[PDB]
């Protein structure tokens, strides 16, 4: 135990936390702001690169019909194997 | 010779025995630092960096610093 | 047109800070630019004195950091947990008492896996406080 | 019109509030998936056709000539038929950047156009829905903002065993 | 003050020619040296004979 | 690569080069910190913490 | 060349006239290309028309074969004149750069405008049509020559280093040819001496086996846009087309001796399109004729006899050798009287440096003798 | 290892010589060549087109080692439970008396 | 979660800036074989076979600045994590593999089908091909696992031995003044011998492990290289 | 003569190095970075308590609770959230007042 503790980074300075929802929403707002202007047509490769893959992935998530339960990604406690909630 | 893993470099001879035997050694031209030069102890007459500062003095200086490092809190303890 | 892609577009004069730079280069070159200073993949030099100087310095500053920043956390945790479970409780002690506690922590560190196990295992019949003392 | 910028927020909200996904919305998404696969298939077919048409004569002769891997007889007949059909008339056979453009730009345009108009179709479908997702879509297009916790505000339907929270 | 060597070395490294040994070119150029007077006489005689022929 | 440099023949020559002067100072620190620990941590008046059984790292990591 | 505000003003002023001129040139060049393409398809060899496949022996990757996928139309003079071919070549260069810019515009929508500002500020990648006066054209040609100077040495060094590191010539004549091929432009290379290098390199790397990095260097040296490079068979196709047109024009000129009747400016342009005559060299007609005749001699009798040019890699190296200027040397020789390590003088010599000076100085023989005698005495005493 | 030279048209053995799982699929059994994987493998080896066997394998491994492995690990559907929580199809519908906003017009 | 931390190379970066503002020759390289792939003259490769030299040199420098200096007490190997090493090896190995695969030459994989035509294709050759394709990925995994495990085991052993030496030196040196001094002197001499032996072993093992780390990557590259003969 | 390493500035050389010298390696690295920040950028509170603290989690002050309290107070104050709304409490305001009077 004590010997194992010697293999840690020794210059940790600061830790910041952010919810996935929050920064995903902020990123989407940035993307909408930069892809909104008229001088970037929807058929341009840049616009499709920005939008199509995200749309496809979100559609795949929505279509999902799984017989098992996937525990919430951001639970308070994910260390207990016998408690998915 | 060696000091731990540090080995003293040695110059390879370049003269043959015949040519070498004809060389006349005149130590009067040599610098005072290197007279009676010995490959096994070339720095015996080398000057000290600081006059009067012995190697033992520096070793003892380090020992005293270690003692201070370990004993200062015994005399001037501080609260958490 | 705004910024040049070539390193030849100078931003300062050739003589800017010439003196300090030359002193810095003199410091760098005196011991390193030598025939016997042949490095192994730029990391291990051939000059002995570079080892003799840099190994102690690296150890010294690493040890200072470890003693004053890293192990201090464990020491403070032991002091807090063994003497009230709160920082104010520890501060209620005197500096001498804290010194004693910290030096006992050092003892435990030096024993580690080879010292006596009565330093943390309470023998049966011992009269000293147990784990439920502050609970 | 750029429907993706409006729809990304809606899709993220639906994922976050997927509990209220009716079977109709699920069918809508499955149809979107099917149409995406269909668009991929037709675009790939167009790309293959353009590649084959612009292929060099020697390339076609090597590809659709002897030997035959199976040598059943139908294989040789089909290969000879295709080779004759391609080599009968004159074909513009560019190389390099030109073949890249000819083979790719039509494919990209077709795929992008189909996908964009299917996205518009999905937006209309969700607009016509009589579920909480449809109401959220209409509110999004009206106010321009996604109203989270809408299902619990307007008290969207819940299973009979979970209506206690609405009991106020 | 030896620009040709500088330019060649820099260019070779910039085009992924890291190696600093050229055994084949050395093999081509290693035995090159200015000739002796007698060798010059022989070569001049050969050239004169060739021109006469 | 350990190719060359000043190499003192014996202890007394460590003072013939500044780098080896620093080295011998550091060696003094290294070797002299052990006697200090012997004196400090084997002292007669050193007392174990009375509350050493209240908490230990062993129960924490377990 | 670096961007400048004056060039930006020049290109912004002449933007729309330049576009109109480019469109007119596009119509004319399409007509010329249509004539050439019809003639190629009708009278070309079966391999050339059918685009026969030539694969590499190691990874079986297709690339253009100089013998089969290139064809010199000896009877093109009937349908297309020399000037029309030159016009088509110039338009091909301009069209390539314009096409890349248009592709960037279409790809990035309106976000390419600032990059367009960077583009118009430099004459490196603008079409020749943007210059409406002689001075503007001269500056544009200077920019092209600067890019050629920047790019050619890397190509030459790549070729030479790879061959010299992995192979050697077979015989003395090949050795001389290889050595003289890569001489700087300040000396005149004899094409007869240098020609055997073509066959020697044909043994090593034909045009069908040219590597992608070497191709990138070559296209940089030819003022061909390289971004996006993509597969090597795109810019390779561009190179093949350009040099096929050049060889057709060369056959026309050699057969009809047009260069003798060609005027000074047209002759200079003809050499420049072959990468033989930089404009900054201020060459006269004698020098231009000498270089053109050397180029024709390098092509060799077999070019006229059968339309077969030497190896294209070696040909490109030979012609681009005219942009391999001597390495610059500026500064009076008196500068060699200074010292470089005066800043270390204050440090003096430590014990080890003093020992090294003592042992390897003028007294080195005496020290060696004394040391060896002492060691011998000690060894004798030990025994 | 060494350079690979494609066989000439005359060096390729006839299809009838190839063997399947049990035996050659000669006349009256030619159409079974499409279904017999071992016959196709032997034919590919005979024609020196061994890549048809090797390329699909390696790529598949890469596809699993790179992209599908993590997808299955993080987003795959585990085995269903014994007592299954099916959907009653009651959630989502708007409540009675609710006035939905008008659609765009 | 975003953790802000720093590597343990800042002093070494300072030394690099100080000592390499001027040029110096390099004549000793841990993995020299990346520079000499071809040993028979007149052989040449159209593939960019010297592309690995720069990455090899930088990787050697980085791993040496970390691993070799980690022998100094309290020096931290900041990157010592299993999955981080997996990421590094994944980058290098998969990048080169994708370089060979993007070549779109399927014949390059002909050698994967092990054996000759005599061997049964389905029951022998195809199973060997399966095993070899598996072995490529296993080579990647083994490379990163071997680099991680060596460092971890060596440093664990060093820490434990140092702890034992501190214990006996501090709490049993008084025996020098006692009648059992000979036992303590024997133990102390044994500990010094063990100390020197461990340090030498670690110094050798670090360099050797870097050599093998680069050798695995170069072996991946060499397995797919084809050399033409000059004529 | 022109060389990328000697003539170009550092950002330009960086782009050239990772676009015309090691483009595949850069692509794979970016791929791996995206994967790491998509699947290995989360830590639960229990995980932080078990492993997130150098000497162990200081339960005697519970910094995680204080951090969350600051977070939620900031969100409530900035977003003007009515935490007494029935959806948060599950009961009407009048029932809440009745409960307050009871307890
Ligand atoms: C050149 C490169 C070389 C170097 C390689 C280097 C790398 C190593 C190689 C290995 C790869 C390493 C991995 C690196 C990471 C790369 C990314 C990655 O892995 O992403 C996977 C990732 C996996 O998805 P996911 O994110 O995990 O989500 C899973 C969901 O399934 C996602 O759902 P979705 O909604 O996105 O839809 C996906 C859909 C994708 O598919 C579709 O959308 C539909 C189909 C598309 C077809 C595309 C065109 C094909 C050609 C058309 C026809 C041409 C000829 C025309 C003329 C004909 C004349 C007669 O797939 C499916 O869902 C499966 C549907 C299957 C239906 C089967 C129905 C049964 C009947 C048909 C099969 C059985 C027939 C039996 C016949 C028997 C006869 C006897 O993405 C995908 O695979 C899907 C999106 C991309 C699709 C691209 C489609 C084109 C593919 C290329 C085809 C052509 C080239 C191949 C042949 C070459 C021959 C020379
Ligand atoms: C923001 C936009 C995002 C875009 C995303 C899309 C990707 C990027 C787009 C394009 C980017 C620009 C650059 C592309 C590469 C340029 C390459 C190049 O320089 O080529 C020069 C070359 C010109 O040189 P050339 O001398 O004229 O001819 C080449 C020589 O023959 C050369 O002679 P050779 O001796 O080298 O001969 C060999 C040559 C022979 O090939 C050729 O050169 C012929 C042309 C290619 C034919 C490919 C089709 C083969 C047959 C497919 C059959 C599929 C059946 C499936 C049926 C399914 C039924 C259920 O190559 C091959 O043999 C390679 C064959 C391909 C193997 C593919 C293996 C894939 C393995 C898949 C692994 C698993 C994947 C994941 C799992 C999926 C499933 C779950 O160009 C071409 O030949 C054609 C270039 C086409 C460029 C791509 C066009 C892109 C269109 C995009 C439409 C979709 C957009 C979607 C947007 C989404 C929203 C944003
Ligand atoms: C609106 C949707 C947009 C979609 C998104 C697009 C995104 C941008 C990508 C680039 C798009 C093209 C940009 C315009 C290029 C200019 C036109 C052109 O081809 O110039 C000829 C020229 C041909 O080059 P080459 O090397 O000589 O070609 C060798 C051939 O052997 C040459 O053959 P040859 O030796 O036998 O000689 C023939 C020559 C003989 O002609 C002449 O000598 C006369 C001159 C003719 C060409 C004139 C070009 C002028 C360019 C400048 C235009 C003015 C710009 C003004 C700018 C300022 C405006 C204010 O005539 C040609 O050049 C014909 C070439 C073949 C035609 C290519 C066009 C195919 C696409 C268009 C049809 C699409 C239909 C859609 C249907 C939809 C169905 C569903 O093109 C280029 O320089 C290549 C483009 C360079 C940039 C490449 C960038 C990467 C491309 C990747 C594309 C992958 C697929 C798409 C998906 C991408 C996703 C990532
Ligand atoms: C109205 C006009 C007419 C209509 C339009 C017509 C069409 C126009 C478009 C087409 C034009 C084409 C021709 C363009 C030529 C010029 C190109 C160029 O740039 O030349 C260099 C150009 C100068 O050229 P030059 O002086 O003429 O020299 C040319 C020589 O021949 C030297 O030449 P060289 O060859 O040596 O230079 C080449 C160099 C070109 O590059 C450069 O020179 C770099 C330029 C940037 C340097 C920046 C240095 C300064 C950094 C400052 C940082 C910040 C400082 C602090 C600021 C504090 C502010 C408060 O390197 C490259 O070529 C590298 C290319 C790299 C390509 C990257 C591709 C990535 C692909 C990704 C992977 C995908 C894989 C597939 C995945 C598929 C998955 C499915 O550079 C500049 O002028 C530098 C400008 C710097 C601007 C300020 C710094 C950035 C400001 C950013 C503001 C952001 C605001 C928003 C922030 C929002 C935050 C939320
Ligand atoms: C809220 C609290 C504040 C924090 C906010 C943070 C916001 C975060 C947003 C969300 C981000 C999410 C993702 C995070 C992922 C993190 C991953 C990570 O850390 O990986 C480990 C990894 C460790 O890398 P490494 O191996 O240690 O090497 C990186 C080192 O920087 C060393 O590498 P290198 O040496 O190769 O670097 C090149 C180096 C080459 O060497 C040098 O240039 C030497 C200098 C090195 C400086 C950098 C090292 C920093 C050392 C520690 C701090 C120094 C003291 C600071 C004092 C603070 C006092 C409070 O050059 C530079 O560093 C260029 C900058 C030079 C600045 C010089 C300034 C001179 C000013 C002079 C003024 C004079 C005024 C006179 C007025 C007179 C009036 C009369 O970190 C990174 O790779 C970088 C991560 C950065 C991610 C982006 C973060 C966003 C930007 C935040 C900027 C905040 C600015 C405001 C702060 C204000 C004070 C409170
Ligand atoms: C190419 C091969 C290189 C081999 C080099 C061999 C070096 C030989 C060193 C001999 C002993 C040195 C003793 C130093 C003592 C320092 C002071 C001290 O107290 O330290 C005690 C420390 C630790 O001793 P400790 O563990 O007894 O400490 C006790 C402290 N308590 C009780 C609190 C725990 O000693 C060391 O850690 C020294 C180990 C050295 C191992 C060799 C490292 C080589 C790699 C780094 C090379 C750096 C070169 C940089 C050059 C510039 C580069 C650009
Ligand atoms: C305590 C527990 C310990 C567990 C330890 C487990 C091991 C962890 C090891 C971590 C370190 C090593 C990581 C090595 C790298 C692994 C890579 C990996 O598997 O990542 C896969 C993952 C898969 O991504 P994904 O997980 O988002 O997959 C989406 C699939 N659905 C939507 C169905 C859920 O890749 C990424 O995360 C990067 C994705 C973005 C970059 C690629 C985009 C292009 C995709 C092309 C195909 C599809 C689009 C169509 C074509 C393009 C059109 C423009």
């Amino acid at each position: 135990s004590n010997p194992a503790d010697h293999f840690r980074p020794n210059l940790k300075a600061l830790t910041l936390y952010a919810e996935r929802q929050h920064y995903v929403d902020r990123w989407l707002h940035v993307k909408e702001r930069w892809l909104a202007p008229w001088y970037l047509p929807w058929w341009s490769p840049l616009f499709q690169l920005g939008t199509w893959y995200s749309q496809r992935s979100r559609n795949l998530f929505l279509v999902e019909n799984h017989l098992s339960y996937r525990p919430y990604k951001f639970r308070r406690n994910d260390e207990d194997r016998n408690n998915p909630y | 010779y060696n000091m731990l893993v540090f080995r003293d470099p040695k110059r390879r001879p370049q003269l043959s025995e015949e040519e070498r035997a004809k060389v006349v050694v005149n130590q009067a031209e040599w610098p005072e630092e290197f007279k009676d030069f010995d490959p096994d102890d070339p720095y015996k007459n080398s000057p000290e960096i600081i006059k009067g500062m012995s190697s033992w003095n520096l070793f003892l200086w380090g020992v005293e610093c270690a003692f201070i490092y370990q004993f200062y809190e015994l005399v001037f303890p501080k609260s958490i | 047109v705004l910024f040049s892609t070539y390193r030849s577009s100078r931003l300062v004069s050739k003589e800017f800070l010439h003196g300090p730079v030359m002193r810095f280069r003199a410091l760098g070159e005196y011991y390193f630019q030598r025939a016997w200073n042949g490095t192994l993949n730029w990391a291990l030099p051939g000059e002995y004195r570079l080892y003799a100087v840099m190994i102690p310095f690296i150890y010294f500053y690493h040890r200072w950091h470890n003693d004053h920043t890293l192990d201090r956390d464990h020491v403070e945790k032991a002091m807090i947990m063994r003497w009230g479970g709160t920082l104010e409780d520890v501060r209620k002690l005197s500096a001498k008492d804290q010194l004693r506690v910290r030096c006992f922590t050092d003892i435990e560190k030096l024993y580690s896996a080879y010292g006596p196990k009565d330093t943390y295992l309470q023998p049966p019949g011992d009269t000293l406080p147990g784990k439920d003392f502050y609970r | 019109t750029k429907y993706e910028l409006k729809m990304q927020y809606f899709d993220e909200w639906m994922i976050r509030w997927r509990k209220f996904q009716t079977e109709s919305d699920w069918e809508i998404e499955k149809g979107r998936q099917w149409w995406r696969r269909f668009n991929m298939a037709v675009s790939g077919a167009l790309f293959c056709g353009l590649v084959l048409y612009t292929s060099g004569t020697a390339t076609l002769k090597r590809q659709y000539g002897l030997p035959h891997f199976f040598d059943i007889g139908v294989d040789g007949q089909a290969k000879e038929t295709m080779l004759k059909t391609l080599t009968s008339r004159w074909r513009y056979t560019p190389q390099g950047y030109g073949r890249v453009l000819i083979t790719g730009v039509p494919t990209y345009i077709l795929f992008v156009t189909l996908e964009h108009y299917r996205e518009r179709r999905r937006m209309q479908q969700y607009l016509q829905q009589n579920t909480v997702f449809g109401e959220q879509m209409r509110r999004l297009l009206s106010t321009g903002k996604i109203e989270e916790y809408l299902p619990v505000n307007i008290k969207a339907t819940l299973p009979a065993s979970q209506q206690a929270i609405y009991n106020y | 003050w030896c620009p040709e060597v500088r330019d060649r070395a820099e260019l070779e490294v910039d085009i992924t020619g890291w190696q600093w040994w050229s055994p084949l070119e050395e093999r081509r150029l290693l035995p090159v040296r200015l000739r002796s007077v007698n060798e010059v006489r022989e070569i001049m005689s050969k050239t004169q004979a060739k021109k006469s022929a | 690569m350990l190719l060359g440099g000043f190499v003192p023949r014996r202890f007394s020559q460590f003072n013939r080069d500044p780098c080896w002067m620093f080295f011998i100072f550091s060696v003094g620190f290294w070797l002299g910190e052990y006697p200090a620990m012997m004196i400090k941590y084997n002292a007669r008046d050193l007392v174990y913490d009375p509350h050493r059984y209240v908490w230990s790292h062993h129960d924490d990591h377990h | 060349m670096q961007g400048s505000w004056s060039v930006l003003k020049k290109n912004c002023s002449n933007f729309f006239p330049g576009l109109l001129a480019f469109a007119q040139q596009t119509q004319e060049a399409y007509g010329i290309w249509l004539r050439i393409y019809n003639r190629q398809q009708k009278y070309g060899p079966t391999d050339f028309v059918e685009q026969s496949e030539t694969f590499s022996p190691d990874y079986h990757k297709r690339f253009h074969s100089q013998d089969k996928n290139m064809w010199v139309d000896k009877e093109l003079c009937t349908e297309v004149s020399q000037k029309e071919v030159a016009r088509l070549m110039t338009y091909k260069l301009d069209m390539w750069r314009m096409a890349h810019c248009a592709g960037a515009l279409l790809a990035t929508g309106g976000y390419a405008i600032p990059f367009g500002l960077f583009w118009l500020a430099n004459d490196t990648w603008v079409p020749s049509s943007f210059n409406l006066t002689g001075e503007e054209l001269r500056a544009w040609r200077e920019a092209q020559d600067l890019y050629r100077y920047r790019s050619a040495p890397s190509y030459l060094t790549d070729t030479k280093w790879h061959f010299d590191f992995h192979a050697y010539p077979w015989n003395e004549t090949q050795e001389r040819a290889w050595d003289d091929l890569f001489e700087k432009n300040d000396v005149r290379r004899d094409p007869k001496v240098v020609r055997p290098a073509a066959e020697m390199y044909d043994g090593f790397i034909k045009f069908e086996l040219i590597r992608r990095k070497s191709l990138r260097h070559l296209c940089r040296s030819m003022n061909i846009p390289t971004f996006p490079m993509l597969a090597r068979l795109c810019n390779g196709t561009r190179v093949r087309d350009y040099w096929n047109l050049a060889w057709c024009e060369d056959y026309m000129v050699i057969t009809q001796r047009l260069h003798e009747s060609m005027t000074d400016e047209e002759l200079y342009d003809y050499a420049w399109r072959r990468y033989l005559a930089p404009y900054d060299k201020n060459l006269n007609r004698e020098q231009l004729m000498e270089r053109v005749e050397d180029y024709f001699e390098f092509l060799g009798p077999d070019f006229v006899a059968h339309g077969k040019a030497p190896n294209l890699v070696i040909l490109t190296n030979y012609v681009l050798g005219y942009y391999n200027d001597p390495a610059y040397l500026e500064g009076d020789i008196s500068e060699l009287d200074k010292n470089d390590y005066d800043h270390l003088a204050s440090w003096g010599k430590d014990a080890f440096l003093r020992r090294l000076e003592f042992e390897n100085g003028p007294l080195r023989d005496q020290v060696e003798a004394h040391t060896q005698r002492l060691l011998a005495e000690r060894a004798a005493i030990a025994k | 290892g060494e350079l690979f030279v494609r066989p000439k048209l005359e060096e390729i053995p006839p299809a009838d010589q190839c063997r399947g799982f049990f035996g050659p699929l000669n006349d009256s059994l030619k159409f079974l060549r499409l279904l017999d994987i071992k016959w196709m493998m032997n034919r590919a080896v005979a024609m020196r087109r061994e890549y048809l066997i090797a390329t699909p394998t390696l790529f598949t491994f890469i596809w699993m080692f790179t992209w599908k492995g993590a997808v299955i690990y993080f987003w795959g559907d585990r085995a269903p439970p014994r007592r299954m929580d099916w959907n009653t199809e009651e959630t989502g519908r708007l409540p009675l008396g609710f006035k939905p906003t008008p659609a765009p017009l | 979660m975003f953790l802000f931390f720093f590597c343990d190379l800042f002093w070494l970066r300072l030394l690099l800036c100080m000592y390499y503002c001027v040029w110096s020759r390099l004549c000793f390289i841990v993995y020299f074989n990346c520079l000499m792939l071809i040993f028979d003259f007149l052989l040449f490769c159209l593939f960019d076979l010297y592309l690995f030299v720069g990455l090899c040199l930088f990787l050697l420098l980085w791993f040496m600045l970390f691993n070799l200096y980690s022998l100094i007490l309290y020096y931290c190997i900041t990157y010592l994590n299993l999955y981080l090493l997996f990421c590094i090896v994944f980058l290098l190995y998969i990048a080169f593999l994708f370089l060979f695969c993007f070549l779109c030459d399927f014949f390059l994989f002909n050698n994967l089908l092990v054996g000759d035509s005599f061997m049964d294709v389905f029951f022998i050759r195809f199973l060997l091909c399966f095993l070899e394709c598996f072995s490529l990925l296993c080579r990647c995994l083994s490379t990163f696992l071997r680099l991680f495990c060596n460092l971890l085991s060596s440093h664990f052993l060093l820490l434990m031995f140092f702890d034992f030496f501190y214990f006996i030196f501090v709490f049993f040196f008084y025996g020098v003044f006692c009648y059992w001094f000979i036992l303590f002197i024997f133990v102390f001499c044994f500990c010094l011998l063990f100390y020197v032996f461990l340090y030498l072993l670690d110094l050798f093992a670090a360099i050797l492990q870097l050599f093998i780390f680069c050798n695995m990557i170069l072996q991946l590259i060499m397995d797919f290289l084809l050399f033409l003969l000059f004529v | 003569v022109y060389t990328r390493w000697k003539c170009d500035r550092l950002p330009v050389f960086q782009l050239k190095l990772f676009t015309q010298e090691y483009p595949m390696h850069a692509a794979v690295g970016i791929f791996t970075i995206i994967f790491l920040w998509k699947h290995m950028s989360h830590c639960s509170e229990e995980t932080e308590r078990k492993y997130g603290w150098w000497a162990g989690y200081p339960y005697w002050r519970d910094p995680i609770a204080r951090r969350n309290e600051t977070k939620y107070k900031q969100m409530i104050i900035n977003n003007d959230v009515d935490i007494t709304h029935p959806k948060w409490t599950g009961c009407s305001v009048e029932q809440l007042e009745e409960l307050s009077r009871v307890v």
